[PDB]
RNA sequence: ACUUACCAACCCGAUGCAAACUGCGAAUACCGGAGAAUGUUAUCACGGGAGACACACGGCGGGUGCUAACGUCCGUCGUGAAGAGGGAAACAACCCAGACCGCCAGCUAAGGUCCCAAAGUCAUGGUUAAGUGGGAAACGAUGUGGGAAGGCCCAGAC
RNA sequence: UCCUCCUAAAGAGUAACGGAGGAGCACGAAGGUUGGCUAAUCCUGGUCGGACAUCAGGAGGUUAGUGCAAUGGCAUAAGCC
RNA sequence: GCUCAACGGAUAAAAGGUACUCCGGGGAUAACAGGCUGAUACCGCCCAAGAGUUCAUAUCGACGGCGGUGUUUGGCACCU
RNA sequence: UGCCUGGCGGCCGUAGCGCGGUGGUCCCACCUGACCCCAUGCCGAACUCAGAAGUGAAACGCCGUAGCGCCGAUGGUAGUGUGGGGUCUCCCCAUGCGAGAGUAGGGAACUGCCAGGCAU
């Protein structure tokens, strides 16, 4: 589960996100899962589809994790008449934009590796498609 | 040999490129060498289906532009970031 | 010198306060008011302002 | 210890821009540091307060080999 | 760093004092074997007087160029020039050399002579 | 003294993230000066008299909350409050528009024109077969229309 | 009650039981002026001496310092003698 | 000469109880029912590692994902 | 009028850092010495004075080099003022403004006053 060492400040502003993304080619490897939608992975969605496709490839391969969660994200517990200062911090997210590579294969045949980021998708709740890399 | 058609542009800008895009076509430039710039717009599906193949970055092409032929290489090009399509093309004149 | 007809072509009900000024500078009052004014660059520049609401016959 | 806690605003910044015409005793900028320096007819008060010592327009360049900002005056 | 740079680090902030005071400032620039001195215009581009050893009508009379006795000849010798021209008001800049000895001695014979400062 | 399939600071290359990071940096706004036109002096100063200091919703920029609430707290604009008329079935706060009075005159706004109900069962060319229109997601599926390439084919293809 | 940063929408100002920290002093020098000076850290050599102490040289360039939070400043130093 | 720090400082000088209670007010403000919301709750679907001697889906279903209802615990304070 | 050096500037990395080459008649630097002026919290290292046997090694200056820095269009993209629209956590249309990054490319600064020296 992927959460920074340590930060400056434990609680971040909810903030928004608007716009396109950086980090829209599959530099690392051969093949990608692109993001086409727009939201937050949390850390546990990010970990539950990197174990689809690394069980799905038995082990060839290399797996890239492009996204990592940074911002985190706070719950009130249950009864709390608002108010009386933030939220304790439960879960980390990534922001997702449409275009972000998430993912990352090479040492596999794109027969497999579409099936991979299939078994992938179906854990993550942003709309994606594959990619091949890119000459230029 | 890639051979590509074009015209001169008499719009530009953001709002005259979108159109662009609606209409099928899109926006690339001329540059490189000696000379002024030069601004045109291509049929988007004719060279979606030419840059699919590598030697399309490696080779001289030939963009017939009011006649004159010009040879130009690829020397980058702006993908729309999610759906496969193209929003424009840097030639370098060689 | 040569002058130009603006007519107010909408309301000026819940404009910003800055069009609101834009048109009693061009001394036009209710919908329909048409008026007589020199063309310089800066009355021009006060119809691209308003735009939407005047409505400009040469 | 919680949060709560914060001091007055301290009205800072330009208050004269360059163009504007002064007289001699006015500010011209206050400031924490000398984010501007002091150049022709102006002082550098004590918390680096800036201000005219004559009356004139009020000029902004920038100078010497750190390109900092200096106000300086064009004496009318 | 070397010798130069460091005097000039020396010199600097006498200097820019003397640009917002607005001064005529008298310049000198000693040397192993010689000393120089110009006054330079309230704008700081422009010169308006100058003496050396170098220059030949002061170096025919001396024994030796860098000594004490020769400056006080520079010293005199930019007082008469600068005199002719109607310049009474400088300020000495010492350009980040010690007031004393051969640069002490060229001052005061500028003030003999009857430049003020 | 020797080998190491183990962690690997710094430097090097590629790659992202930041309210409390910035070797960059708009639009707007704000300050100042000059110049037309326009506006019933709309600016400023000094006196007499107040009321008011429980605001609300809508749009945009944010904090908080679950990017929950007709929630809450700032910023900026609008309307209501103190505003009738027309539209949105009905509907303070949305769209249009500011009612001095009268008329059994006319032209338009938003929104409309089969009947209830004023006005097109108007014209031309397509789409849908689900009463979709007239409540909603991941995901599913030889539903159906358009577009641009690709492979296979009288050497007999599916 | 006061100070600093963010929230604060590139002038000022701007709320919440929003997010982070400080103060309720010190100093006749830690003030004034004249003159001079330039940091941290790491590497190499060297009695006791070791990862760490005084000495020498090199790299480095303020990553240091500024009585005390934070911010903005600071080499003409506002740092050091 | 005041931690008059409740820091624009009510006095030089001040703590509790009321189920024995009283008056004036408020739906400006709580308990109860309604309303908006749906974190929680309940019901359902998607993915399918694995269990089921063999076989993912007869029966189950980890790691995760998308909804419905308005039924529970709440949140808000609009009604009284 | 040309070449070279010194001082004071303007300008602030297109101007800098490195790498290579080169300059001593004057200039400049190191350099020689120190009872005296002065100086070291020890030291003529520095500062200072009295000098001119030696040297351009270091330093400084000039020339060359695109290795590192530095500057940098056109186009497109992002953003956004006003008006309008949507499937309204986010976008689209008309219109006005329009980055940052990157690309081509540029680039081994340019310029003034005074002094001195060599050549003509």
């Amino acid at each position: 589960m992927l959460q920074p060492k340590r930060t400056k400040f434990r609680k971040m502003h909810k903030g928004r996100n608007r716009g396109l993304a950086q980090g829209t080619d599959v530099s690392f490897g051969s093949f990608g899962l692109k993001a086409v939608g727009r939201g937050r992975l949390t850390a546990r969605q990010i970990e539950a589809a990197r174990r689809a496709m690394t069980r799905a490839v038995k082990r060839q391969g290399k797996i890239w994790i492009r996204v990592f969660p940074d911002k985190p994200i706070t719950e009130k517990p249950l009864a709390v008449r608002m108010g009386k200062g933030k939220g304790n911090v439960e879960y980390w997210v990534a922001l997702i934009q449409p275009g972000k590579v998430l993912y990352e294969m090479d040492g596999v045949p794109e027969e497999l590796a579409r099936e991979a980021f299939k078994l992938a998708a179906a854990k993550l709740p942003i709309k994606t498609t594959f990619v091949t890399k890119t000459v230029m | 040999m890639f051979t590509i058609n074009a015209e001169v542009r008499k719009e530009q800008g953001k709002g005259a490129s979108r159109r662009l895009r609606a209409a099928n076509k899109f926006p690339a430039i001329i540059y490189g060498g000696k000379e002024a710039p030069l601004a045109i717009e291509l049929d988007h599906d004719k060279v979606m289906n030419m840059q699919a193949k590598a030697e399309f970055y490696s080779e001289v092409l030939t963009i017939v532009v009011d006649g004159k032929e010009i040879k130009v290489k690829a020397q980058d090009v702006q993908r729309h970031p999610y759906k496969p399509k193209l929003q424009h093309i840097d030639f370098v004149r060689a | 010198a040569k002058t130009i007809k603006i007519t107010q072509t909408r309301s000026a009900i819940g404009r910003l306060p800055k069009h609101k000024a834009t048109l009693l500078g061009l001394g036009l009052r209710r919908i329909g008011h048409t008026v007589e004014r020199e063309d310089t660059p800066a009355i021009r520049g006060m119809i691209n302002a308003v735009s939407f609401m005047v409505k400009v016959e040469e | 210890t919680r949060n709560g806690r914060d001091s007055e605003a301290k009205r800072l910044g330009v208050k004269r821009f360059g163009g504007e015409s002064v007289l001699a005793g006015s500010i011209i900028v206050r400031q924490r540091g000398t984010k501007f320096h002091a150049g022709a007819n102006v002082g550098c008060g004590r918390d680096h307060t800036l201000f005219a010592k004559a009356d004139g327009k009020v000029k902004f360049e920038v100078k010497g080999p750190k390109n900092r900002k200096f106000i300086s005056i064009e004496a009318e | 760093m070397d010798k130069k740079s460091a005097r000039i680090r020396r010199a600097t902030r006498a200097r820019r004092k003397l640009q917002e005071l607005g001064a005529t400032r008298l310049v000198v620039h000693r040397t192993p074997r010689h000393i120089y001195a110009q006054v330079i215009a309230p704008n700081g581009s422009e010169v308006l007087v100058a003496a050396s050893t170098v220059e030949k009508a002061i170096a025919e009379q001396l024994k030796y160029t860098g000594n004490k006795d020769a400056a006080a000849a520079v010293g005199k010798a930019v007082a008469e020039r600068a005199l002719e021209k109607g310049i009474k008001d400088v300020s000495f800049d010492r350009s980040g050399f010690q007031y004393h000895g051969r640069v002490q001695a060229l001052a005061d014979a500028a003030r003999e002579a009857g430049l003020q400062f």
